[PDB]
Formats: structure tokens, C-alpha cells, sequence
């Protein structure tokens, strides 16, 4: 589940 | 919207007050990202709870924020004028998107009803030889800032060739509106009268003027 | 502090182009992501999208995927929203919105940009008189009719009649022409003397218009 911590504009590579 | 907010609501001070957001769709998954944001017009959203019920330091302490099953709640306790705003809740929908709810009006009723006052002009006589025709219809005064208008030509409605403005805050804190309605010069003098009607909190003060 | 500071207000016709920038400072501008809510009148925040900045891809939502860019610039932390081919619709107030993390969307905003979609040219008002005739006063006003685009002022007799003016806030027709009235309450008793003259000024089309409001 997403984890509200996380942030969403991280490199997904 | 994907997030279902009733259009509005309204306390008095000192009340409390609740805003619901009903999600409609599956979307929402879990449902805990949900946050809520206040929106004076003109000025930029502010955000005042996040992941349901976290106020941030910084937002008011009267701000809280619940859900059972798939509807969020924010509640605001202690009522104030400057609380009077937009509201929406805000969730997350999956797939790195988001999605606003449709919106609450909240009005903080801090003064008494008042009833509109209703000036209405005929066309003058420079528009007439001009080959048009506008009656004005001025709306004043009036608490809370909410009326509908209708026009008549004698006894019968008329809808074509009107304009209506939203209702705008005065000076005086009261609400002010104003209605046109185009006619040709020959509509304007075929008749015995138009009327313009102005109806505010289940009451209706109507005006009425004639060619001559 | 952080700040997200946006361009001012535009003005255009269907089919031009416009490109709203934001810029930030108070963080690093690659480190969050950098989003797109639009207000169009008596309407919603409608959320329309996001640019990652550290990757360059964008995300649409639904309703925003064919006319839209978002870019950035880092060299001047800058997001920029372009929009092609503008549709009267487009009309609307646009934001721009960092988001922190999936907890905390949206937590500063940029102040909004208004960018007005209209087939409307400059054009200046006809001033028609609302000739007078409860109680011993009259109301007597100025129909300030067919013009763009806003603004409009008015005064009455060069400002020394103040007590009992109403202006009222244009309506913009369908036509994407905006009229307003300005009105005045006066005791019934002067209108033989005193000369009433509403004084209204259109910068826009460079047009000022004294207009003498008589009875009958
Ligand atoms: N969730
Ligand atoms: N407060
Ligand atoms: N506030
Ligand atoms: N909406
Ligand atoms: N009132
Ligand atoms: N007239
Ligand atoms: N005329
Ligand atoms: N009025
Ligand atoms: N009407
Ligand atoms: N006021
Ligand atoms: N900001
Ligand atoms: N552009
Ligand atoms: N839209
Ligand atoms: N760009
Ligand atoms: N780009
Ligand atoms: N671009
Ligand atoms: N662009
Ligand atoms: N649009
Ligand atoms: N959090
Ligand atoms: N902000
Ligand atoms: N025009
Ligand atoms: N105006
Ligand atoms: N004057
Ligand atoms: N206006
Ligand atoms: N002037
Ligand atoms: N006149
Ligand atoms: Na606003
Ligand atoms: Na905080
Ligand atoms: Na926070
Ligand atoms: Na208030
Ligand atoms: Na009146
Ligand atoms: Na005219
Ligand atoms: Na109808
Ligand atoms: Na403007
Ligand atoms: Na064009
Ligand atoms: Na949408
Ligand atoms: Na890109
Ligand atoms: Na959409
Ligand atoms: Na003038």
C-alpha cells in the first residue's frame, strides 16, 4: 500500500 | 466528482459544523490519504488536514478531520467569520493521481436576514431611439447573499434576453445582484407591464414597470 | 520560506496560445513534485496533472491530455504550464501546487494566474441615463452598457456626490460583452436644481463619458 512518507517524485530507476 | 461534498452548509458562531466527502468509486482504495483544504477566493488554497485527521502545526486547532466507511469528515468547532470559505477534501485515486471533491460552500451567518430592495428601470428614451431596449433590475441589501430571479412580460415568464450577475458582497456586508433583460423596442411598448421578481429565503418582492 | 510566485493575468482569443510560469524558491526544485489545479468560473479546484522533476515525465489527467504542456526549467527553478489551440472553456484561474508526499499533497500553493478565453475586442460603452421616477428620495443612475474588457469606474458630479451611490458589478453576456449600472439615491426635492451627471471611465478603450441624467 502507499506509504504516505514516501515521496512521489523520486527517480524510479 | 469522484468525491461527493454537499454544496453547502452554514452555522452561527461558536457553533460547530461538519462537511462530509462520500467517495464514489473503488479508486480510492483504502481511502487514508484524504485531506482537506480551505479556499478564500481570490487567494491560494491552504491546506488544513492530511491523511484523514493530521492537522499541521500552523492550521487552526478548530479544524479536525474524521471517516467512517468511505466518507470523510471535517469538522470546524468554534465558529468564526474568517472561517467563511471553500472547502475541499482531496484524495488520492492510484497511479501518481489525485482528485478534488466538487466543493463546500460554508457560510458563517453572522448577521440577521435581510431582505433584498428591488429598483427596477424601464428602457430610456435615447436606447429606444436607438432601436433597443434593456430593463434594469438592481437587487440590494440582502442577507443571506443567495436570490433567484424571474421576469415577466405582464403574466407570463420570460427567459430569453436575460442576464443575471452571482451575488456580490457590499461594503456593508450585505449582497448585492442585478438583472437585465433585452427586448426590441416593439416587445417593450406590446406589452402592459414587465416585471422583474426577486425571490430570497421563500419570499418574493416583485417590481414592475410599463411604457408609460 | 518556501514560495511559489506565478505570471499575471492573461488575456486571449480562441486559438491562441498562452504559458504560465511558477516560480519557486525556498526548497530545491528538483527534490518535489510540482502539480496543476485549474478553477474555472462558479466551478471547482479540478486537479490537472503533475511533472516529476527529477524526470521530466508528465502526467495528464483526464480532460487535460491534448492542448497541455507542463516543462520546467531548472536552470531558474521554473515550472511552466503551456496551453495550445485556447478554448473559450480554458477560461479559468490556474494554479500551480508542490506536493511533499503522498500524505501531504498540495501543501504550498502558487497565488493563481487568471487566464480569460474570449472572442470579445475592445470596445467602449454606451451610456445610457436611468432617469428618476420610495418616500422623499428618487434614484436615478447610469446604464454602462456593452463594453470590454473590464475595468469600468464610476463617479458621480467629478466625485462630490458620494452618499447614495450603488455601483453595481458588470454582468458578462453571452455575447462576451460586459454592462454595469451605477445608481444614486437623492432627495426627491432636488431634482429641479441640482444637475446629476455619472462620470464613467474605461481605460482599456480610452474612454471616458459624462452622461447628464435629467428627469422625464
Ligand atoms: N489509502
Ligand atoms: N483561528
Ligand atoms: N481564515
Ligand atoms: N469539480
Ligand atoms: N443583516
Ligand atoms: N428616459
Ligand atoms: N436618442
Ligand atoms: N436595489
Ligand atoms: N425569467
Ligand atoms: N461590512
Ligand atoms: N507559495
Ligand atoms: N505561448
Ligand atoms: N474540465
Ligand atoms: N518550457
Ligand atoms: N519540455
Ligand atoms: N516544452
Ligand atoms: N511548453
Ligand atoms: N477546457
Ligand atoms: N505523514
Ligand atoms: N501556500
Ligand atoms: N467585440
Ligand atoms: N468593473
Ligand atoms: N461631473
Ligand atoms: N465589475
Ligand atoms: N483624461
Ligand atoms: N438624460
Ligand atoms: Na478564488
Ligand atoms: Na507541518
Ligand atoms: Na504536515
Ligand atoms: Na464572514
Ligand atoms: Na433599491
Ligand atoms: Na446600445
Ligand atoms: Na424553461
Ligand atoms: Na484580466
Ligand atoms: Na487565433
Ligand atoms: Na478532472
Ligand atoms: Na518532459
Ligand atoms: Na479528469
Ligand atoms: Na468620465
Amino acid at each position: 500500500n502507499v506509504d504516505p512518507n514516501a515521496n512521489p517524485n523520486v527517480d524510479p530507476n | 466528482s469522484v468525491l461527493t461534498q454537499p454544496a453547502s452548509v452554514s452555522g452561527s458562531p461558536g457553533q460547530s459544523i461538519t462537511i462530509s466527502c462520500t467517495a464514489t468509486s473503488s479508486n480510492v482504495g483504502s481511502f487514508n490519504l484524504v485531506s482537506w483544504y480551505q479556499h478564500h477566493p481570490g487567494k491560494a488554497p491552504k491546506l488544513i488536514i492530511h491523511e484523514v485527521s493530521k492537522r499541521p502545526s500552523g492550521a487552526s486547532n478548530r479544524f479536525s478531520g474524521s471517516k467512517s466507511g468511505n466518507t470523510a469528515s471535517l469538522t470546524i468547532s468554534g465558529l468564526q467569520a474568517e472561517d467563511e470559505a471553500d472547502y475541499y477534501c482531496c484524495s488520492y485515486v492510484g497511479s501518481d493521481t489525485w482528485v478534488f471533491g466538487g466543493g463546500t460552500k460554508l457560510t458563517v451567518l453572522g448577521q440577521p436576514k435581510a431582505a433584498p430592495s428591488v429598483t427596477l428601470f424601464p428602457p430610456s428614451s435615447e436606447e429606444l431611439q436607438a432601436n433597443k431596449a434593456t430593463l434594469v433590475c438592481l437587487i440590494s441589501d440582502f442577507y443571506p447573499g443567495a436570490v433567484t430571479v424571474a421576469w415577466k412580460a405582464d403574466s407570463s415568464p420570460v427567459k430569453a434576453g436575460v442576464e443575471t450577475t452571482t451575488p456580490s458582497k457590499q461594503s456593508n456586508n450585505k449582497y448585492a445582484a442585478s438583472s437585465y433583460l433585452s427586448l426590441t423596442p416593439e416587445q417593450w411598448k406590446s406589452h402592459r407591464s414587465y416585471s422583474c421578481q426577486v425571490t430570497h429565503e421563500g419570499s418574493t418582492v416583485e417590481k414592475t414597470v410599463a411604457p408609460t | 520560506q518556501v514560495q511559489l510566485v506565478q505570471s499575471g493575468s492573461e488575456l486571449k482569443k480562441p486559438g491562441a496560445s498562452v504559458k504560465v510560469s511558477c516560480k519557486t524558491s525556498g526548497y530545491t526544485f528538483t527534490t518535489y513534485a510540482m502539480n496543476w489545479v485549474r478553477q474555472a468560473p462558479g466551478q471547482g479546484l479540478e486537479w490537472m496533472g503533475w511533472i516529476n522533476t527529477n524526470t521530466g515525465n508528465p502526467t495528464y489527467a483526464p480532460g487535460f491530455t491534448g492542448r497541455f504542456v507542463f516543462s520546467f526549467d531548472t536552470s531558474v527553478s521554473t515550472a511552466y504550464l503551456q496551453i495550445s489551440s485556447l478554448k473559450a472553456e480554458d477560461t479559468a484561474v490556474y494554479y500551480c501546487a508542490r506536493v511533499y508526499s503522498y500524505g501531504v499533497p498540495f501543501d504550498y500553493w502558487g497565488q493563481g494566474t487568471l487566464v480569460t478565453v474570449s472572442s470579445a475586442s475592445t470596445k467602449g460603452p454606451s451610456v445610457f441615463p436611468l432617469a428618476p421616477s420610495s418616500g422623499g428620495t428618487a434614484a436615478l443612475g447610469c446604464l454602462v452598457k456593452d463594453y470590454f474588457p473590464e475595468p469600468v469606474t464610476v463617479s458621480w458630479n467629478s466625485g462630490a456626490l458620494t452618499s447614495g451611490v450603488h455601483t453595481f458589478p458588470a454582468v458578462l453576456q453571452s455575447s462576451g460583452l460586459y454592462s454595469l449600472s451605477s445608481v444614486v439615491t437623492v432627495p426627491s426635492s432636488s431634482l429641479g436644481t441640482q444637475t446629476y451627471i455619472c462620470n464613467v471611465n474605461h481605460k482599456p478603450s480610452n474612454t471616458k463619458v459624462d452622461k447628464k441624467v435629467e428627469p422625464k
